């Protein structure tokens, strides 16, 4: 009709008409993009910018669309061209990831090679039902005393490491995710392997590389990815990370396989997540942290399942991090993750400047699951640990007065101190269940209470050594039973009589 | 939503071809008064920290300088401005 | 009121004082089938892309090209100015609804079907003799919630008389289903 | 009625119809989408628009979709086939075990009974623990409350009611969770169809026959939008209105967590265009809350019992939300952390708690008497706590000390083993009945039982049980 | 590009052009008035609009004031000319003494070191204090808190740590102020030059010759409005990550103060209209603070 | 064209209703002829005279350590359940002998029960602890 008098005069008129997979941006600021077009765009799509950068399609309004840009706002600008990648926000998933950093989107940052490519998994999928999933029957061996004894993860568990800065949170995701080793290494059975993802939110670079570097030391990425949303990377970045490793487990879950994902700082998601919001103008709440922050959260924390036996079998544990502020568990996120999750491990400061390492509480400390998550021959001894611990805790209040008070409380106070020093371990040592199992034997039947303390290090040391020279058959013969009968009972008294006339100590 | 530009007054005479833009940068025509404040149409030409000068011999300070109006703070009482005055820059 | 009634009160009451209306009358129609007909000078009007110089030089090129008024041109580039070229439809909708008034009104109107030229000259006279407006230039809809009475809008906002079966039967149900 | 979707934040949807609008609450079916997404209307905007709330996800919709209006608001079906078996908000079974074949549908807003269709006799319950059963009896016909935090009970004060109340009530009885953990949900679930409340059998043509249940369940979970956490409250009491209306049987009303319900007004108003209120809550605040409130009353034709779990966030008892709250409630129940720490379960705090059914004239006045001298024992123990933090009970007088040995006693006598805690706690479960802990409070008051130590009431039940524990300590 | 400045909201400068927009952190300078002006984008707006925070006061400014823009951020020289010396955020010399007579320039927004770019060794930093290397020792590549005002003995620890630092790992160094006192940086500035940290020794002709110092110096003085004291610690610290990268040396960098630091990233977002955080803070201040520190 | 008005008179004593004087008892329409505006001007300070009869409240330390007479305007502010209903609807019950003794209007005591934001459960609750003490015929709800 009139289109000969556009095309004559704009020299260009005829490109710009397909506003439907094509648009031009308009506005640019604080991670946040208007474009006019994209009539077909859906709700959460990813859309590629003019130099590589991506998005996602967040708000579609009447007219423009506001997108949220993967990437520092200077690689955008307006008049810049945008097009329809055709497909929601998605991340590579399978055989491929193992061994390997990656960003948010699956990008590699190691600097080794590109990442194969499944059907590309979505992002933001719905959580399982009621159904398919299934209660928590066997454990995730984490390798800590403490832990295994009165704290047990489970296998479709979602428990949380919660405590001050400088407590050893990662010390305890880095030894659950080296304890895996030998278990995986000596079954060949995907079904019994355990493999992992470790995401990094808000944390300090130099920090995740000494990570990798002593995971490659210690051969613990033949079954672990890393996924790394820095402080110098964008927020959108940090907000996403978590959903893209929950997205990489959902493969281990689905397809019968188990994991476990290590979200190491989800109160830097939520300080991103209020960062996107105040920017996009959202009305603050208390802290000044939205009303979407429980359902941030949940939509995470809610894919960690033990499917059925129709379903696969699979699994996907999870062990979320937070970090707290002077040790205050009545704020607004860890009370909203504490709802969200299925047990509480806290940690101290008093305890960590004290000596005591791992610096796991125990009266805070609680776990939905509990014995269900144990084997039978470290249920009969983390019972009487429990037991005795808590008297310990109970009766301390009046340590001073040892002279003053019975046997019985003296006697409580040595075997919960002896408890105590022996629940200690150092940095990047685990230990496997039948020596946990072994060591706690020696402990509640008083082979330390007349021992010294600070003798109770060597002691130990000693002994695991022995019981790996000798009584590699008592071993071997607790990792199959999965229990402690009257002959195995027997020959570890045996060993433990053995061991203590052959070696002397302060006491 | 209108901008000073919008008012109708001024259509009237761009829908009737007028082009009487001689008014200098110099002067220009109060839209609004309050509480201490003015704001202006005009005087694109104006720097920021300048003194103004009312009908009324009164005197304030450009300081909010915008796309559509100017800014401008009172150095008195706003008994003596009223719409449609007229002000000039010193 | 509005934006778009701020600027058609404005067109309306200089083309009543100086230039004249009959020819603003015509190009307002024209540009609103052009822009409802073309299905292309829409996006040129609402897309960022097109520079203020290329919008004012195609606005110029249209002011040649067509029986238009300096009037005219001088909205258009208010608009322009003013960032308000997408509220074109908008202004001509204002335009001929108070208004687009001293000669003859458009109005809208709707059947269930195809009527017949009798009772469409008992329509137009009934509402012309109702109007006392000499010059009416209607339109035809077809929408069959009203099932076949005629219900119209002659187009000035505070007149809906809405000659409807459907309509006037479930106003008298929903009053005699009163208490006593 | 078609329509097309012209804008989409979140979990709204502003939609455009042409010839004629649908009213509010009205609900509208997305057609090109891969579920069953539902539109409940909410607003009006003129030019013929229209806002809705999505029960389910927004991840795949296009500005230009084609939406179909129903002509109704939400209908949940109603029946005795509806017990024995879960649904969702919008009525459709998530238990993979067949449809569900009810003949009558009722909607999902519906209006509150009036005034004078009311009755109000007082009754109580049997709960068979001590703290509610003596200082805040819970009244059968009535709302019931349990506020807390996180890590506090509250779940499983719930199991333990279920398990003393609902086996033994006969009539039918309702869950609802609204944003709560799906692992609790298929655990209740398991439990019901172990104890018998669900009564599941499999035919050979794979059809299922629920004859025999007496529980129905909704829920709406945190892997859920706001949409449908909002609205799973009201698909549960049309549920239960079904049955105290039509049946006009007496049914039970447990529902966990209806913070949710305005957490999702909070993650949804900013997108409807509400300004916020003090802390980023509704001006609709109380009003969303009493118009669900309402619809729970005892009538002439039945009665729903209800007991909800209030969340209460940051530990303050002062939110908008749980404020407005305690004026709906006819028995309070506050737990708190600070006796939690001490290792007592239930951590109720029996000063926070009260209840309107204590009065004389429903309880005896033995019964009003002890409870009473427990309150009043119990605030003097707590107008020392400052004087003992700082000096010592050293500098108190012998009455005062008497009184803090009675308190102490009586708190740790406040404490009860459920059975349910039995996989984290083992020792077994203690049925507790009224005139015990009547008995046992007259005589820790008197003085009958200064002589035994304080460690000697921490989860015993009775006083047998205590005395045989302080026989047993002596050794 | 060539634009023009369409309004003026105190440190808030809206600018218009006709093509090929700027991108955001680019710089733009003012032409027609003296006190060089210059503008750093920080958001879009459109109709060819932009935003910019001025880096000096922007009193005597007019509508329609002509800008240009650099086509790149705020380019700080960088070369051992710039040791002893003292800089401001535009790099421009404030101590009376002559141009900075370097042979390249660096931007103060750098991406930081990848992943693989990083050491995974860490390693303690040989100071030469006994209470330092016993009780809190230092590290390569570490960021170390100093809490500690006046009448202690900071100045001295300071000059201590950058000569045995110089002496015995042969690395410079550099000291940002961040919205200090002037007097205390001229005092600072004074004790340096008696010390023997700077060296400004006069030449016959009247210029000055900064043969080998140990320090360059870098003020954003607490007159400066914000946007400088927001951008100077940048500044520092690519004047650093030029000795490291090309030097292969490792350098030290002290910080007068990162709460200035954070009161300035908070006022500027106040200005540009960003809805403040808890307590006043910026929504952007942990993403600040990163961009800052993990270079 | 209507102001907001509700109606006025002895028609109300014995009756439950809205904010509009819309009945809820169920029990037969409002006879009242006569309406008044909601939103009215306070009176003056010259159509008014000091405090001087008392309003037994039934109590003992509200009648002895804090009065209250007949055009005063006294707050009762504490916090949940701690007795604030209770000393109203005392106050109320307090009457009916005051009234029953006596037919002089001038000396009659009729009351006005305005619940905001409480629950039917609780307001029929009251309207019954009322009817099982007399004491409607001279109070409104």
């Amino acid at each position: 009709e009139m289109s000969r008098l556009l095309e004559e005069r704009i020299a260009g008129w005829k490109t710009q008409t397909s506003t439907e997979e094509v648009g031009r941006v308009v506005s640019v600021g604080d991670g946040i993009a208007r474009l006019f077009g994209l009539e077909g765009v859906q709700a959460g799509e990813l859309v590629e910018f003019q130099n590589g950068m991506t998005g996602m399609a967040l708000n579609l309004e009447t007219d423009n669309v506001g997108v949220v840009i993967f990437g520092d706002d200077r690689s955008v600008l307006e008049g810049d061209s945008v097009k329809r990648t055709g497909r929601i926000v998605d991340v590579p998933i399978g055989p491929g990831l193992l061994g390997r950093v990656v960003d948010a989107l699956g990008n590699p940052i190691d600097g080794k090679g590109p990442i194969p490519a499944k059907e590309r998994r979505r992002v933001e999928l719905k959580a399982p039902g009621i159904i398919p999933r299934k209660s928590v029957h066997e454990p995730m061996m984490t390798g800590l005393k403490c832990v295994d004894a009165l704290v047990p993860v489970g296998r479709g568990q979602r428990e949380l490491i919660i405590g001050d800065r400088q407590t050893g949170k990662t010390a305890v995701a880095v030894d659950a995710i080296i304890n895996q080793k030998e278990i995986n290494d000596s079954t060949d059975d995907e079904s019994k392997k355990l493999y992992c993802i470790y995401v990094a939110v808000g944390q300090k670079r130099s920090t995740v590389a000494q990570i990798v570097k002593a995971l490659e030391q210690r051969d613990a990425m033949k079954y672990t990815t890393v996924v790394a949303a820095t402080a110098s990377e964008a927020a959108p970045l940090q907000f996403l990370a978590p959903y893209s490793g929950c997205a990489m487990g959902e493969w281990f879950r689905d397809s019968g396989r188990h994991c476990v994902i290590i979200y190491d700082d989800l109160s830097k998601q939520a300080t991103a997540y209020r960062q996107m919001s105040l920017l996009l103008r959202r009305p603050p709440g208390r802290e000044a942290y939205p009303g979407d922050v429980f359902y941030l959260h949940s939509r995470l924390l809610e894919r960690a399942a033990k499917m059925g036996d129709k379903s696969g079998g699979g699994s996907l544990t999870a062990l979320p991090v937070i970090e707290t502020q002077a040790g205050d568990v009545s704020a607004y996120i860890p009370t909203n993750v504490i709802s969200i999750t299925d047990g509480q491990i806290f940690l101290e400061t008093e305890l960590f400047y004290k000596g005591i390492r791992p610096a796991i509480n125990v009266g805070l400390s609680v776990s939905r699951v509990g014995s269900a998550a144990q084997v039978k021959a470290m249920k009969q001894v983390a019972g009487t640990m429990k037991l005795e611990l808590a008297q310990y805790r109970e009766v301390a209040a009046f340590a001073q007065f040892g002279s003053d008070l019975d046997a019985s409380t003296r006697q409580l106070l040595t075997r919960g101190t002896a408890l105590t020093e022996l629940l200690k371990q150092r940095q990047y040592s685990p230990m496997k269940n039948s020596v946990q199992v072994c060591v706690l034997y020696c402990g509640v039947k008083g082979y330390l209470d007349p021992l010294d303390p600070k003798e109770i290090s060597r002691f130990e040391s000693l002994f695991i050594d022995y019981i790996n020279a000798n009584h590699q058959d008592i071993l071997k013969t607790i990792e199959t039973e999965k229990e402690l009968s009257e002959k195995t009972e027997a020959k570890l008294r045996a060993a433990v009589d053995e061991f203590v006339a052959m070696n002397e100590f302060k006491k | 939503k209108i901008s000073p530009s919008e008012m109708s007054r001024l259509l009237e005479e761009r829908i009737a071809g007028w082009k009487t833009q001689t008014s200098t940068e110099e002067v220009g025509r109060v839209v609004s008064v309050g509480d201490g404040i003015a704001r202006l149409f005009g005087l694109e030409g104006v720097q920021a920290g300048e003194l103004v000068e009312f009908q009324n011999g009164m005197t304030g300070m450009a300081l909010n300088l915008e796309t559509d109006n100017v800014g401008v703070v009172i150095f008195g009482d706003d008994r003596s401005v009223l719409e449609g005055d007229s002000v000039k820059r010193t | 009121q509005t934006l778009e009634g701020r600027y058609a009160s404005a067109l309306f009451r200089v083309a009543k004082k100086k230039n004249q209306l009959e020819k603003v009358y015509g190009d307002l129609e024209s540009v609103r089938n052009a822009l409802k007909d073309s299905s292309e000078f829409r996006l040129f009007v609402d897309s960022p892309a097109v520079s203020v110089q290329q919008k004012l030089d195609v606005l110029r090129q249209l002011v040649n090209r067509y029986k238009f008024d300096p009037l005219t041109g001088n909205l258009l580039t208010t608009l322009v100015e003013n960032k308000r070229l997408p509220m074109l439809a908008r202004v001509a909708d204002a335009f001929d609804a108070m208004y687009r008034k001293e000669k003859g009104e458009v109005k809208c109107l709707v059947t269930s079907a195809k009527p017949l030229s009798a009772q469409q000259q008992k329509e137009i006279v009934a509402a012309l003799q109702n109007r006392a407006g000499t010059q009416a230039r209607l339109i035809i809809d077809y929408a069959v919630s009203p099932q076949i009475m005629g219900g119209l809008v002659v187009r000035l906002g505070e007149q809906v008389l809405d000659f409807s079966v459907a309509t006037r039967l479930d106003r008298l149900q929903s009053q005699l289903l009163a208490p006593l | 009625n078609h329509g097309r979707i012209t804008q989409v934040i979140g979990a709204v949807v502003d939609v455009h119809f042409d010839e004629q609008l649908p009213p509010i609450l009205n609900s509208l079916e997305v057609q090109g989408h891969t579920n069953r997404l539902v539109l409940e209307v909410a607003q009006h905007l003129g030019e013929n628009t229209v806002r809705t709330i999505a029960m389910d996800a927004t991840e795949g919709l296009v500005r230009g979709q084609k939406v179909v209006d129903t002509g109704a608001p939400i209908q949940v079906p109603v029946g005795v086939e509806t017990l024995g078996r879960i649904m969702n908000v919008i009525g459709e079974p998530v238990d993979e075990c067949g449809p569900v074949p009810a003949k009558k549908t009722y909607s999902i807003h519906r209006a509150a009974p009036l005034f004078a269709d009311q009755s109000t006799e007082p009754g109580l319950l049997q709960t068979g623990i001590k703290v509610v059963d003596l200082l805040a009896p819970y009244a059968k016909g009535g709302k019931i409350g349990l506020f807390g935090g996180a890590g506090v009970g509250k779940t499983v004060l719930i199991m333990e009611l279920i398990n003393n109340v609902a086996n033994k009530h006969g009539g039918f009885s309702v869950f609802a969770g609204v944003g709560e953990r799906t692992r609790e949900g298929n655990d209740l679930y398991h439990e019901m169809m172990t104890t018998g409340v669900i009564k599941r059998k499999k035919l050979e043509d794979g059809k299922f026959d629920f004859t025999g249940s007496k529980a129905a369940l909704v829920y709406g979970q945190m892997n859920e939008p706001p949409g449908a956490r909002a609205r799973v409250a009201l698909t549960a009491l049309s549920v239960a209105e079904y049955f105290r209306d039509e049946q006009g049987q007496d049914v039970l009303l447990f529902i966990d967590n209806i913070y949710r319900f305005t957490q999702a007004g909070s993650e949804v108003s900013a997108l409807l265009g509400r300004i916020p209120s003090a802390v980023g809550y509704q001006p609709t605040l109380a009003t969303d809350l009493g118009q669900l409130q309402e619809r729970i009353t005892t009538t002439k034709k039945g009665s729903i019992t209800s007991v909800q779990a209030v969340y209460v966030p940051a530990d303050d008892l002062t939110d908008p939300a749980p404020a407005t709250t305690f004026a709906h409630l006819d028995a309070t129940t506050v737990l708190s952390r600070q006796i939690a720490e001490l290792g007592i379960y239930p951590a109720v705090d029996p000063l926070d708690s009260t209840s309107r059914m204590l009065a004389p004239e429903i309880v005896g006045q033995e019964h009003y008497d002890t409870a009473r001298a427990t309150q009043k024992l119990l605030q003097d123990y707590k107008s020392l706590q400052d004087i003992i933090a700082i000096l010592g009970m050293d500098e108190l007088s012998e009455e005062d000390k008497l009184v803090v040995s009675r308190a102490r006693k009586i708190q740790r006598f406040l404490s009860q083993p459920f059975t349910v805690a039995e996989v984290f706690t083992g020792k077994p479960g203690r049925f507790v009945e009224l005139p015990e802990t009547i008995k046992s409070a007259q005589t820790i008051l008197r003085g009958e039982c200064d002589d035994l130590p304080e460690m000697a009431f921490y989860m015993c039940g009775g006083l047998e049980e205590v005395r045989s524990k302080a026989v047993k300590m002596a050794q």
